[PDB]
């Protein structure tokens, strides 16, 4: 509504939130929970837990300071994202030596 | 992973099997990439306590995407060369000779004159072959398919499967749009003073979505993201023509671009 | 926009048209204060009219 | 009853837009105006539903 | 519009079949050519509401707008000199007629359910070519198509008695028609399921004024027509992006225009500066403006050459005397110095060498898709023939479409049958008998000459069956038939 550009489609959240998402029945059903199986909770392998309900790409913030989640929207374009990064120079190495002693 | 892109689940399985076969190979003590042409390889070096592949990731991401941009400039040019006189006919004549087709003549046809399990298979193979041509509408558009291969330097198609009963529900191909697919190879392996391993490479491809209007380029944008899809899902071929080095594949008309202009 | 699948349209080939309506009535005077309709979805009650 | 609106624009604006976005801006305005009218009628219908 | 409801019914069923089958797990849309893109979830089909407005408007204000410029350009080229002959020759070879011969004709040489069906198709075909008035207009339809690369006709149906509804169709104008497709289906991070596209048309009148100064009042148009409702064919020639279909003459636009421009340059050069050109100069300093004028007027209005060649007749205006052997003129010198004078200007000297025109003209002809034989069997003529066949193969859809339409609409065949049967049931075009005979004649002479050479060894090292099948290229059946006929003739 607020953006006028489309329904939120991703969430980045704390470990606790993720653990819940993976341990409950996210579909429409009477009631349910159990061991987490629903998504990937292990930051060792990914940051992407999976897609919640088939609607929100859900990711995990391994550095969350306390406990929260952020929901947001990104459109098919790169401009329609709210937040953008625009590299000019990237991963550019510097190389040489110091002639005094040739240390690299 | 959870294979979010369920689109290619049966193709993913095909790539997994081939990848596993490579893992089981004795192709080790190899310093070379073991590659000649096609998909663009790079040092996505992992499964070792150094993790250099991160630089490789960032390189592809941070620099997105001179490979395909150059490819577009070349293809767009190729089309613009074809648009002039003489070039126009040279292409036509070549395409026609490559695929000659007239009233009651022979089409490209699978000639199974070598040993096979059974004549029954020979007939099955020929029948499937005919359907491949029917899928391509070869008898009506074989010329267009070839022309693009010759001119744009490459041809490629998306293969379509069911997916409920994927070995049965096998459908016709969708000719893919030139300039929209990046073919890649990832060196996911490492050892003492650099990889000398099999380097299976996966050899998968990535489809860049785009929706140009009257832009005649990605004037405002193409369409955001690209999807990484298993190689089993794409039919492709290309000319044996490159730039001075790399997988910088060029069209047959590239050689003439200097004097053309 | 929910254009017009939630309403009627009855497009015209001219401005400013008209629509006619029919009601069954009783009491010998279709146009009067106190006149009664014969049929109405919220009442159709008059079981005494042809009767007692 | 009617609805209608005008474009409200000039040449210098178009010249700038040609340089800036590569836009003719005439159709842009027309489309916008068309859009407003259709959306406004849509509201007109919904709002009258709510009213009534 | 209720006018096309029966065609909509057909499109809806076709769309349903696409939905029925698992035409899914597709990224780039399954589209080769034609219609311009749009995407929306299921909408209100009652009328072309804003989603369609924007689609059409988007297809018309930045779309048809320049398409029209291109078509008009194609027509301007078509109507120019020399280039039009190229078109004429192309059109003529594609569409020919001959005394008491066939015209385009359906060749029912494939397995069919029954000969009675074959006869129905032939009758349906005949009605179709008559509907198109092929025998009088086939050339015109083909020509417009070649030039524009798109041809459309309005499809007729009763529809109360739809079986009897096929009738002479109405060719629609380019510049009034647009191809439109829409995707209605959705998946995660982009739609990758049955994107049926529909691929329908938009057609209107509106600003019918360009090469003809038209008059009309303001009105909205944008009519939507079901795919099933229109007969149409187009070229395989498309621009760098989108689905913008271009003319067969597209290749020639560049050189056609620069050639004309060069020709004008030659023309202007030859005309400008042809007549005598001179400036009378006099000093008029320190004189009133209306006094200064007298010095000039005393020369300018007196030394004028009033004798003029009349372009309209073999005579010179005001010439009498017959012709002076000398043109006598003067200027007075009021100052005590050689001050006044008259200068001439450079004339239309002969500098050509009109060679560029030849270069450009030849390059253009190549751009026009013609053999270099234009101003025996040769490579260019064969190539050209291959070209004509392909053009006809595309054009041909103009018959195949209304043919399958009435066959199915009446009920003779089913759609399933059409699809299994074709599999290439081609409509042949008539071929120029004179040239065909000449080609065959060359081939025959070649076969005879080779046979003659083989002959001395034909009874000892080379067999007769071999010479017949390899030198004369006879089939085995042909040989047996010839052997039987020979015996009959002998006895």
């Amino acid at each position: 509504r607020q953006t006028g550009r489309g329904e939120g489609n991703f969430i980045i959240a704390s470990r606790n939130v993720v653990n819940v998402l993976a341990s409950v029945d996210t579909g429409i059903s009477y009631a349910a929970q159990g061991l987490a199986t629903g998504f990937s909770t292990d930051t060792t392998k990914s940051v992407f837990a999976g897609v919640l309900g088939g609607k929100y790409r859900v990711y995990i913030d391994q550095y969350a300071k306390q406990d929260y989640f952020t929901v947001g929207y990104k459109g098919p374009n790169e401009m329609d994202a709210g937040i953008y990064y625009a590299p000019y120079v990237a991963l550019t190495p510097l190389r040489g030596s110091d002639p005094k002693n040739f240390q690299p | 992973k959870f294979n979010v892109l369920s689109l290619f689940a049966p193709w993913a399985k095909m790539d997994e099997r081939n990848f596993k076969d490579q893992e089981k190979e004795d192709l080790v003590s190899i310093t070379a990439p073991k590659l000649d042409d096609g998909a663009r390889e790079f040092e996505v070096s992992s499964n070792e306590a150094a993790s250099p592949y991160n630089a490789a990731f960032q390189t592809i991401f941070g620099s997105y995407e001179p490979g395909m941009k150059t490819t577009r400039e070349l293809i767009d040019t190729y089309r613009n060369l074809m648009n002039n006189y003489e070039v126009d006919n040279a292409v036509s004549e070549i395409v026609s000779d490559a695929i000659v087709y007239e009233d009651d003549t022979e089409v490209v046809a699978l000639n199974l004159d070598k040993s096979k399990f059974s004549p029954k298979i020979k007939n099955m193979m020929l029948d499937e072959f005919s359907d491949v041509l029917n899928h391509l509408s070869f008898q009506r558009k074989g010329s267009d398919h070839f022309r693009r291969w010759y001119v744009d330097s490459r041809i490629f198609f998306h293969k379509i499967i069911d997916p409920k009963r994927p070995k049965e529900g096998i459908k016709e191909l969708r000719r893919l749009d030139p300039r929209q697919v990046q073919y890649v190879r990832e060196i996911i392996t490492e050892t003492e003073a650099g990889t000398k391993i099999v380097k299976g490479y996966k050899e998968y491809f990535i489809y860049d979505t785009a929706h140009e209007s009257y832009a005649c380029d990605g004037r405002m944008y193409e369409a955001g993201t690209k999807i990484k899809i298993p190689k089993a899902a794409v039919v492709y071929a290309h000319s044996g023509l490159v730039d001075c080095c790399g997988k910088n594949i060029i069209g047959y008309l590239h050689r003439a671009v200097k004097p053309a202009n | 926009l929910i254009a017009f699948d939630i309403c009627g349209v009855q497009p015209m080939n001219s401005p400013t048209g008209q629509v006619f309506a029919l009601r069954a009535v009783y009491g010998k005077d279709p146009v009067a204060a106190g006149a009664k309709e014969a049929f109405h979805p919220m009442y159709g009650p008059d079981a005494m009219f042809s009767g007692q | 009853k009617s609805r209608q609106l005008k474009a409200a624009y000039s040449i210098e604006l178009a010249q700038d837009l040609r340089a800036v976005h590569g836009m003719d801006a005439d159709a842009e305005l027309s489309g916008i105006l068309a859009t407003e009218i259709m959306l406004e009628i849509n509201r007109e219908v919904v709002d009258w539903i709510n009213y009534s | 519009l209720s006018l096309f409801a029966p065609w909509a019914k057909m499109d809806e069923r076709n769309f349903k079949d696409q939905e029925k089958e698992d035409l899914v797990s597709i990224t780039a849309p399954k589209l080769d050519d034609g219609a311009r893109e749009f995407e929306v979830s299921s909408n209100e089909a009652a009328s072309p509401y804003n989603a369609a407005f924007q689609t059409i408007f988007g297809s018309y204000e930045p779309g048809m707008k320049t398409t029209r410029e291109l078509i008009d350009t194609y027509r301007n080229l078509m109507n120019n000199y020399e280039v039009d002959n190229a078109v004429s020759e192309i059109v003529s070879d594609a569409i020919v007629y001959e005394d008491d011969t066939e015209v385009v004709a359906l060749n029912l040489d494939k397995s069919k359910f029954s000969p009675k069906i074959k006869n129905m198709m032939l009758d349906e075909f005949s009605d179709v070519l008559n509907h198109l008035s092929f025998q009088r207009k086939g050339s015109d339809h083909f020509r417009r198509w070649y030039v524009d690369s798109r041809i459309f006709f309005h499809k007729i149906i009763d529809p109360k008695r739809p079986k009897e509804g096929i009738k002479e169709l109405r060719r629609l104008d380019p510049r009034q028609v647009q191809y439109v497709r829409e995707i209605i289906t959705e998946t995660e991070a982009g739609t990758k399921i049955v994107k049926g596209y529909k691929e329908y048309f938009i057609y209107d009148t509106a600003h019918e004024s360009y090469a003809c100064d038209g008059r009309m009042y303001e009105a909205g148009t944008k009519i939507k027509i079901p795919k099933a409702a229109v007969v149409y064919a187009h070229s395989g020639l498309v621009d760098c992006c989108g689905k913008n279909i271009i003319g067969y003459l597209h290749r020639a636009v560049k050189p056609a225009n620069q050639l004309k421009l060069l020709e004008d340059a030659v023309v202007i050069y030859r005309i400008t500066r042809a007549p005598d050109r001179r400036v009378w100069y006099v000093d008029t300093g320190n004189m009133p403006a209306r006094k200064a004028a007298e010095h000039m007027q005393h020369v300018m209005n007196t030394m004028k050459n009033r004798v003029v060649y009349d372009a309209s007749t073999g005579k010179i205006k005001n010439q009498q005397h017959n012709m002076s052997m000398t043109e006598d003129y003067w200027l007075q010198r009021r100052d005590g110095k050689a001050v006044t004078e008259v200068d001439t200007l450079p004339g239309a000297d002969n500098t050509g060498n009109m060679e560029d025109i030849r270069w450009f003209r030849q390059a253009l002809y190549m751009a026009l898709r013609v053999p270099l034989s234009r101003i025996s069997i040769t490579r260019d003529e064969l190539t050209f023939a291959k070209f004509i066949r392909e053009l006809q193969h595309k054009f041909e859809e103009v018959f195949l479409d209304p043919l399958k339409t009435n066959l199915l609409l009446k009920g003779i065949i089913t759609e399933d049958e059409w699809n299994d049967e074709i599999n290439n049931i081609k409509i042949e075009f008539h071929r120029d008998s004179y040239f065909a005979e000449l080609k065959e004649a060359e081939i025959l002479e070649r076969r005879i000459n080779m046979l003659t050479m083989a002959e001395p060894f034909i009874g000892k090292y080379i067999s007769h069956r071999t010479a017949m099948k390899d030198i004369l290229q006879m089939t085995d059946e042909e040989i047996e038939q010839e052997a039987k006929q020979i015996e009959e003739e002998s006895k």
